[PDB]
């Protein structure tokens, strides 16, 4: 039933749970690293393979507690030159194996947490294969999660200007990975180097909710004070006050499309599909 | 000296680049020697009249260069400098072949070269090699290696150095400076009341 | 950058010319022959053959008046492998015999000899030296039983050299140095003012 | 995957990537 | 002055075709208009490369300002006119038409 | 009715015949060679055509021998210098052209042998129009198909170990192209030059099976054998044992994704969505 | 398609390609 | 993606030469 | 996109030195 | 795509120095 | 976005690019 | 002492790259002439003054 993911002391035990017939495991293997003849005077090319595969596995699954799920983003998001361990339930996998999380990726872990669905949280996990033996890096860096026991509102400040976001159709999303490790070939042996690196790595979070009242207001507030200033080098407090057992976090909208107002025909409300921050530098 | 029985067979190629470079060529050298006193033309009369009957030139078609050696007092070894200009310029097939393997393949050995696609079924001298791991590339290039922007700028370099060097007393007495290196460290502890200082400098 | 550079270095490269110096003249003239290898034993064509860089040196050193090479033997091997230009020796000599000399026209000369030998895969000419001059290859081993072997050699000029040919006669000297028959090798040197283009007659 | 005169000007960095997080 | 043609050959059949020297000439024309020659030189450089599959034939040629450039003026025109002087030049040092 | 691709004295008839309202026959017309100027100072671009144009077909159909399915196999992949002629049985274009295998492409056919269908292969033909004049090219490589009568598994051998593939849920897609050609544009010519090239081509083996039994030693024994290890300047040996009358073939798994283990809430069993094969160097 | 001030690097090779079989 | 050298290497031109003008010739 | 330097530069040097020769040396 | 010519001449000057400096100078 | 040694060689056109026309 | 009649109209351009360059310019020039044993200065004021 359950995986176990695993460094030192640190162990998250994810159920591997879902609906009638979808996928919870996927395992490709892959050879990057072979040389396929792009010409040549044959009919068919030459090859050469020479380096380590490629074995990546999804993850996709539920868990029961927030708590275990900031447990979970801590621990894929955690610089540690000790190694992160998998366990899987299927007998065609060995008992444990060394993974990074996807090795290029800005996304190695999903965390929803949708509208209704008290306590239960969508997981879904890539994991890299990697050699247990060779495992490098200087530095640990852990990854804390604020966590906080209030009620309140999802709470947006920037500015000296606090915007509330609507209770009603709100869903969240955190993304979390580590695309500044490198994952790379090795000759002679089955499975990549992992290099830690212990630098910027990826966390974000998504907003979709429903404007059901006071929408120039609230709207205007969040557009005012976040998109239409300049920020500086400071950003946005995202404090979710305890939603979730979250805290108080430092964050930007960035890029062409973090937030939407879509209005539909005979709708009296405003829909936010994404609002979308990530997460900025504040540890010291 | 030394043949690689290992060819590059048609399987065995998956890449080439095979020019004939004449950028550089020309057909008459005039060699200052002496003390700039006498002079000596080098004389390709080949290719001053296949570059007349082509162009329709009303005279042999002339592409000169000078130089002046004033060290040298031998009429027959200037030629030779002349003579090593044109041959150092000439037009030549210069091509890159792409193989595997050939680790015991070096510089001045021969191999035999098919490439059925490009008309190729010779034996050729390699000029140099080149292995690249992770692409995992053998490049072959063939009968003569020709630089880009540093040639010219070789040629330029040795120019200087050879004007530079002129009038230079070659049986002067030498004398001699040593560059001798010693280096002190002081390291410093800062102690206050049992307390360590945390930066020193 | 470079262009200025370049001009700046031929101005002070040529400074110190007498620009009405005496004046000398070398000419760069070109010539080549081919000499083309036929194998047949016992009826069979060789599928390859090599003038090696041995026979190339051997007509050169006999050109230059230090003796023409002394065609002895024919010798048959038991390796088709590594055919070169580089080749000194046969792959694997297992059996040699004493040629008869014919020069069936002017510009090619015959070597033959009957032999006995099971598995020949490559044929050579060979000097009382020991010198290789040829090396030739077959795909398959051939079986002789008092066979005749051939090795022809034929002489041309290459018609790829521009505006300079080796003539009849010249061709017939280098056929003569190859079959030791009193060539009329290279004592002097001629200069004319006929333009009428270059032929072999 | 980029070419100049038929050579690769991509860079043969032995780097991995693996399909992201699914959602 | 230069040119740059671009081809397809199969087995170096065209590549034997542009020896270095050898004349060539560029033809234009646009809509029913007749051929003007646009360009005339001498091939310098004949490459050819593996582009994906394809045999692909460069020639590079060059044209007649290359004789006025690799020349020099071999006899003093100090005290003649500049006239006199291009007549002396042209006529002794370059290997092309002169005409007063 | 039925449509004929032939090359001298090799011809192959193909049904073109499918279910319901599926597309049997494309033709795109294209100018991909006119310069429409980008910028200018009218509202309007000039434009400037002078070269010949692309005209493409796709064919799709249905065949009803395995033997017939592997000669087409066979004359897509072939080098020859003499016309690929195409004959459609439609009023709407002329009764031959001269045609090329889609001129840039990996996939120029593709065959499909679906699972619970007997003597009924799915074809794919993208063809690329050229001149009939303008068939171009010096070497000729007649491409064989290996072909044999048995009954047999699927094997894949590497390393000395030989895994028989799962006959339940075997599905099997060839992917034949010639990339290596050049299609290249005439100055006043409707069609364009076809440069044809003795050069390595594409030819590909996808299956896709589930593996219902002795899961873990099945499984393993593949991805120990062929993924784990370092398969040298050889490949696996992929022999068909006479299923479709295909025989042996020398084979490497290529890139990021060539093979995937999915698990699926609820299934006691695994599946395998793609196994893919590219052909490599034994037509010495 | 990639430029350099405006000018266009990309080479006009005159190499068609054309949809890859449909599958 | 095909790439033409001589576009390359005509465009950066300027900046190629700029290093040597900045520090006169 | 991970661009070879050495690639690039080895590759494009046929074109850099051409205007030179183009113009003598 | 748009290329920066000063970035791509300033990144590739390594390697451009490079083969004359194999060369001595 | 391309990167020789790491540095980026885009040009950073302050030059917006908004979503076409849905159709 | 050649015009070419068809002209660039404002429709027919569709590139432009136009700069003034100035990065070589210099204004003060001495040359050493008769063995090295006489010197001119070729003198641009203008620019010296502008700058
Ligand atoms: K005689
Ligand atoms: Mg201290
Ligand atoms: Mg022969
Ligand atoms: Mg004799």
């Amino acid at each position: 039933v359950d995986a176990t993911l695993s460094r030192g002391g640190t162990s998250v035990d994810i159920p591997l749970v879902e609906e009638g017939g979808e996928i919870l495991l996927s395992s490709t293997f892959g050879k990057p690293e072979v040389n396929v003849r792009k010409s040549g005077g044959s009919l068919n090319p030459r090859v050469i393979d020479s380096w380590s595969g490629l074995q990546t596995f999804q993850l996709v699954g539920k868990l029961y507690d927030y708590s275990t799920s900031h447990q979970l983003a801590d621990l894929v998001k955690t610089a540690s030159t000790t190694p992160l361990e998998l366990q899987i339930p299927q007998d065609a996998y060995p008992d444990t194996v060394t993974v990074a999380p996807a090795a290029g990726q800005a996304s190695a872990l999903t965390l929803e947490y949708p509208a209704g669905r008290k306590d239960l949280v969508d997981v879904s996990l890539s994991l890299t294969r990697v050699d247990p033996n060779s495992v490098r890096g200087v530095g640990d860096q852990q990854a804390t999660t604020p966590t906080t026991t209030g009620t309140g509102p999802v709470e947006v400040t920037a500015g000296g200007t606090t915007v509330q976001l609507p209770s009603s159709g709100l869903s969240v999303e955190r993304t979390v990975g580590r695309p500044n490790d490198a994952v790379r070939r090795v000759p002679r042996q089955a499975d990549p180097r992992y290099e830690v690196k212990a630098k910027v790595t990826n966390d974000v979070f998504t907003f979709s909710f429903e404007t059901l009242d006071n929408i120039p207001a609230t709207l205007n507030a969040l557009t005012d004070n976040v998109f239409r200033e300049q920020l500086g080098r400071d950003g946005v407090t995202l404090d979710f006050n305890g939603l979730l057992g979250l805290g108080s976090v430092k964050a930007i909208p960035v890029g062409s499309s973090p937030f939407r107002q879509v209005h539909q025909a005979g709708r009296g409300w405003v829909t936010v599909p994404t609002l979308e921050f990530r997460r900025i530098y504040s540890n010291e | 000296t030394v043949h690689i029985d290992r060819g590059v067979d048609n399987t065995q190629w998956f890449r080439y680049d095979i020019p004939e470079l004449g950028k550089e060529a020309i057909n008459e050298v005039e060699v200052w020697f002496d003390d700039g006193e006498e002079s000596v033309i080098v004389d390709d009369g080949t290719d001053k009249l296949d570059l007349q009957d082509s162009l329709g030139l009303p005279s042999p078609g002339t592409q000169r260069k000078e130089l002046q050696r004033p060290l040298v007092t031998d009429i027959s070894d200037a030629e030779d400098i002349g003579r090593k200009y044109l041959a150092f310029r000439n037009s030549t097939l210069s091509g890159t072949v792409t193989t595997y393997g050939l680790y015991d393949a070096e510089p001045g050995d021969t191999i035999d070269i098919t490439i059925d696609p490009r008309g190729i079924d010779e034996e050729f001298v390699i000029a140099a090699i080149e292995y690249r791991w992770g692409v995992d590339e053998t490049i072959l290039t063939v009968v003569e290696k020709r630089g880009d922007v540093d040639d010219i700028l070789s040629e330029l370099s040795e120019s200087v150095q050879r004007i530079e060097m002129q009038g230079a007393n070659r049986d002067a007495p030498k004398n001699r400076i040593t560059t001798t290196n010693a280096a002190a460290i002081v390291s410093v502890d800062v102690d206050a009341g049992g307390t360590s200082a945390d930066a020193d400098r | 950058i470079l262009s200025e550079l370049s001009e700046s270095v031929q101005r002070i490269e040529m400074q110190g010319a007498n620009r009405d110096a005496p004046k000398n003249r070398i000419t760069t003239t070109n010539a080549a022959a081919i000499v083309s290898v036929d194998v047949d034993a016992g009826g069979t064509s060789a599928d390859a053959d090599r003038f090696v860089n041995d026979g190339r040196n051997a007509v050169r050193d006999a050109w230059t008046g230090a003796g023409n090479p002394d065609i002895a033997n024919i010798v048959v091997g038991d390796d088709n492998s590594g055919l070169s230009r580089t080749n000194t020796t046969l792959g694997n000599q297992t059996d040699s015999v004493s040629v008869t000399e014919s020069l069936p026209s002017a510009k090619v000369v015959e070597y033959s000899a009957t032999l006995t030998q099971s598995g020949v895969e490559e044929i050579g000419l060979e000097t009382s030296t020991g010198t290789l001059l040829t090396r030739a290859t077959f795909e398959t081993p051939v079986d002789l039983s008092s066979d005749t072997v051939t090795v022809t050699l034929t002489v041309s000029n290459d018609d790829s050299v521009s505006r300079g040919v080796m003539t009849n006669d010249g061709q017939t000297a280098v056929r003569d140095v190859l079959a030791d028959n009193s060539p009329t090798l290279p004592t002097d040197y001629g200069y004319g003012d006929d333009s009428t283009a270059v032929a072999e007659t | 995957n980029a070419t100049i005169d038929g050579r690769q000007i991509s860079e043969s960095t032995g780097r991995y990537r693996s399909d992201p997080s699914r959602r | 002055d230069y040119a740059v043609f671009k081809m397809d050959d199969r087995g170096g059949q065209a590549f034997e075709a542009y020896p270095r020297g050898t004349r060539v000439e560029a033809y234009v024309s646009e809509g029913t208009e007749p051929l003007d020659n646009r360009f005339t030189g001498y091939v310098v450089e004949r490459r050819e490369n593996e582009q994906q599959g394809a045999d692909v034939l460069e020639v590079e040629a060059y044209s007649f300002d290359q004789f006025l450039r690799r020349n020099t003026v071999t006899n003093d025109q100090t005290g003649n006119t500049i006239s006199q002087a291009l007549a002396d030049i042209i006529q002794t040092d370059t290997p092309v038409r002169f005409n007063a």
